[PDB]
């Protein structure tokens, strides 16, 4: 009360929580990168020199 | 990326010469020009019988 308004607690906590959803999104983010199909190049038709069709 | 789903052949495709080929190759039959025909692998067991000039 001295420094603080009212609603400093739940927006402490509500801080805390998406911090530490922040943390789990990265590392989601990283893995999810690291397995795309545009990273590894899959499922994309590779254009040739001359467009042979098996 | 989705798994692309190409289009599908046209009508005219090369299994039908191969399929009438295969069947013709067995079950005897008769020639037009011809007597007789003889299985595949019949033909081939005839031809190591009577075997082949060597030399
Ligand atoms: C320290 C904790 C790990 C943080 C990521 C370190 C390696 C990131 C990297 O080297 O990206 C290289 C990647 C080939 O380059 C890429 O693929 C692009 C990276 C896209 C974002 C990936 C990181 C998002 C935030 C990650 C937080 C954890």
């Amino acid at each position: 009360a001295q420094i603080f308004p009212r609603n400093a607690n739940l927006l402490s906590r509500l801080s805390i929580f998406a911090l530490v959803l922040l943390v789990v999104e990265g590392i989601l983010i990283l893995g999810v990168y690291f397995r795309s199909n545009y990273f590894r190049q899959v499922n994309v038709a590779i254009e040739q020199p001359v467009a042979f069709s098996h | 990326p989705f798994t692309p789903q190409p289009a599908p052949v046209t009508g005219n495709t090369y299994r039908t010469y191969v399929n009438d080929a295969r069947t013709l190759l067995n079950s005897y039959g008769y020639t037009m020009e011809g007597k007789v025909h003889i299985p595949i692998d019949r033909a081939m067991d005839l031809i190591v019988e009577r075997g082949l000039p060597v030399r």
